[PDB]
């Protein structure tokens, strides 16, 4: 097992040369620093461990380090650079599977004085070494303050434009602390037996005699780095001619809702405009909004009445516009924008966090590729539609490439399915097969509709309360226990999940000025691979369990899908036959060169779906649904 | 003895109104109107066939007031021939006021 971390000119998206890194051997205990000159050295001894089927050690490697060391060799030295997922480790993924509560472990963290405000919480190789106690410095900051004794100014990240000794000192700052984060991570006997000392073991020994939550993270952060360079094809002229149709259906609200109010100057997106307003037209607030006035409150606005007709009237004109500037917040006018995101290959790369999560669940961001509005919201169709495989081109022929969209069939309620077949010996579980589950929970609960019933379902599995169960039938928080507790006599199974499990986490309860004091066996729930899924409270962590069950499906699922795609022919990427463009936590998109790939990507997924079922011995029937189509409102 | 003007009858009690018409540009909820709005009583009654004395709430009557580039309240201004004469902005007092139209008329 080798340890390094390298440091380059730039980012992975312009990167140009190789300045250092450097490499601790384990079985030699000492370190080695590599220069420019020294880059090609460097590919070699990364291949050397490679040979002996050992380790190599980064700190987000599979999604900076390992690319961007393939994308270097290729234009420096003209060869062809690619570390074999099997043969990489990330302190980065690890340190999100093994420490995903850290948000309350920086508690003390905080006492000590120990740990930045700036890096609290964080995954940064910088934030760990001062929770280790290894930061001398930062290699910024010690090149900030020498450029003043020097006379020269700085520039937001020009550190990085040259090689420098004082870079190649805080190089191996780098890599001293993913050393000894390592070491900590391999300190959590939950995750790493005490009997292996995986520091000196090959490849092979370490992903099965650690958990499998390991290698998933690992696999789950190799196949995600690979979709944002592979990114979604973008069609910027279709988004371009939405704005127009906004600005200009702006601009001409705007007007009309200029005519309704003076000044001595109306706001689109204020405060402190409803606030003037609403409560001069004959408004009296239902609700309010913490301590000083109610906030824009797009609820209430549905159901405000005053005796103006125009000011009424005007409220529709401002649902309407406040939408409008939603859709332009995130398409144009936004910090992050997508028309700001476009990539000079006609594609977005929306970045993804694996285990972003207590459950698992991804996270999406720069853009939140995860939240753009569905065709069944107001110009989400448009929008939909600018994400699609026939945005981009094709290595050859040319002809646009075929989207397969496919998504996990009503995961949330096979997999509670699953963790009550323990009570109820598969009753519930056939239900679903034998379909209209929803018809069943609607008698079990007494509901009029079926879509009441689904309603329902999710908001009681979750921990919702009454209010939003009362005003199912028109009421409040009155009408909700009768519907919850006759629910539950009619599924004894949910009820009983909800008895061991529960209980398997406490010994005895206590109330303690209010707060509950339970004495628990275990702050931790245990996933479908082992690994530690905290919750809060113990009145439901059902919720936690779900999506636990859920996301740990699908990032399995999405694993062997191109697993088993790769493994019957098909090559990844733009350049073979299909690209991963965005992971929904339980549906994908993928891209598809012709529509007889996208078959087969349909095929596949069903098939891996199965797969993970009897992988874990699903008690409950996973099923998948594929749509081909030439983007993503076709898709969905 | 004092006019009120609204945006519609801004155009004819004003513009379109022969001799000196001075406007008081105020609001509702505003300070130093309040004090020179007994002022202005007195003198539209010793003005009487000189001055024409009006008042404009730019809180109802707010299309106006940006036009003349109301700047503080209260705004006084002497209207001319549809022109705008002399304006003066703020409060006042009555012996500075008749020197002031005086040196006008």
């Amino acid at each position: 097992m080798i340890v390094s971390a390298i440091a380059a000119n730039a980012l992975l998206e312009s990167v140009t040369k190789f300045h250092c890194g450097v490499i601790y051997d384990y079985s030699t205990a000492e370190y080695v620093s590599y220069r420019p000159s020294d880059f090609g050295a460097y590919l070699d001894a990364l291949e050397a461990e490679v040979a002996r089927g050992g380790l190599i050690v980064f700190h987000n490697g599979h999604k900076y380090d390992v690319p961007a060391l393939t994308k270097l060799a290729k234009l420096q030295l003209n060869r062809e650079f690619h570390l074999p997922r099997e043969n990489c480790i990330d302190t980065l993924v690890l340190s999100r599977l093994i420490h995903s509560n850290l948000k309350d472990t920086d508690m003390g963290l905080l006492r000590s004085g120990k740990l930045p405000g700036k890096r609290f919480g964080s995954h940064a190789l910088e934030a760990w070494g001062y929770r280790l106690g290894e930061m001398k410095g930062e290699y910024k900051d010690d090149f900030k303050r020498m450029l003043e004794e020097q006379g020269e100014e700085y520039v937001d990240g020009m550190e990085w434009w040259n090689f420098n000794e004082e870079m190649m000192d805080y190089n191996v700052q780098d890599v001293v602390v993913t050393k000894a984060l390592l070491e900590k991570l391999l300190s959590d006997k939950h995750y790493f037996p005490p009997e292996i000392d995986f520091t000196d073991v090959g490849y092979t020994t370490f992903w099965s005699e650690s958990l499998e939550a390991v290698d998933i993270e690992h696999r789950a952060a190799w196949l995600l780095a690979k979709q944002e360079r592979n990114g979604f094809p973008f069609d910027t002229k279709a988004i371009e001619e939405l704005y127009v149709e906004l600005a200009a259906r702006r601009s001409e609200l705007l007007r009309k809702l200029t005519e309704t109010f003076g000044s001595w100057v109306f706001n689109p997106s204020s405060r402190d405009h409803i606030q003037k307003k609403l409560q001069e037209a004959g408004w009296v607030p239902t609700k309010y909004t913490d301590k000083g006035a109610p906030v824009v409150d797009d609820e209430v606005l549905e159901g405000v009445r005053v005796d103006d007709p125009e000011k009424q009237a005007a409220i529709d004109l401002i649902k309407e516009y406040l939408m409008i500037q939603k859709r332009i917040g995130q398409s144009a006018e936004g910090d992050k924008a997508w028309l700001r995101y476009v990539a000079e290959d006609g594609k977005i790369h929306g970045s993804v966090n694996p285990n972003g999560a207590v459950t698992g669940r991804a996270t999406h961001a720069f853009p939140n590729l995860a939240q753009i509005p569905g065709v069944r919201s107001p110009y989400g169709e448009q929008c939909r539609a600018a994400f699609g495989a026939e945005h981009h081109l094709d290595g050859i022929t040319g002809k646009p490439w075929v989207q397969a969209g496919i998504d996990a069939s009503g995961l949330e309620l096979r997999c509670l399915a699953h963790f009550m077949a323990r009570f109820d010996n598969g009753e519930y579980a056939h239900e679903i097969l034998n379909g209209d589950i929803h018809t069943k929970n609607q008698i079990a609960a007494e509901l009029p509709t079926r879509d009441n019933a689904k309603t329902f379902i999710y908001g009681f599995l979750y921990g919702a309360g009454d209010e939003k169960i009362g005003q199912i039938v028109g009421a409040g928080k009155e009408r909700g226990k009768e519907l919850k507790k006759k629910f539950l006599e009619n599924t004894p199974a949910i009820a009983a999940l909800r008895e061991s499990i529960q209980q398997t986490l406490v010994e005895s309860s206590q109330w303690v000025a209010g707060e509950q004091q339970v004495k628990w066996k275990r702050r931790w729930i245990k996933g479908l691979d082992g690994r530690k899924v905290h919750v809060r409270s113990p009145h439901a962590a059902l919720n936690t369990l779900l999506q636990s069950a859920g996301a740990l499906i699908c990032k399995l699922w999405i694993i062997k899908t191109e697993e088993m795609l790769v493994e019957k022919g098909l090559k990844h990427g733009w350049d073979g036959d299909f690209a991963y463009m965005a992971w929904v936590h339980d549906e994908i998109q993928v891209g598809c060169r012709t529509e007889e790939i996208a078959q087969v990507v349909i095929e596949t997924a069903q098939e891996a779906m199965r797969w993970v079922g009897d992988h874990w011995n699903f008690r409950c029937l996973l099923d998948t649904e594929g749509k081909m189509g030439p983007n993503w409102a076709i898709c969905h | 003895k004092i006019i009120h003007l609204t945006d519609d009858s801004f155009d004819t009690d004003v513009l379109k109104a022969d001799g000196a018409i001075l406007v008081d540009f105020w609001a509702e909820w505003c300070g130093p109107c309040k004090m020179i709005a007994p002022i202005l009583d007195e003198i539209a009654d010793e003005y009487q066939g000189k001055l024409t004395v009006a008042k404009l709430n730019i809180d109802q009557n707010p299309g106006t007031a940006p036009k003349y580039g109301i700047r503080g309240i209260p705004t006084l201004l002497l209207f001319k021939n549809g022109e705008v004469a002399a304006t003066k902005v703020g409060a006042l007092s009555k012996g500075q006021l008749k020197e002031f139209l005086d040196a006008n008329l």
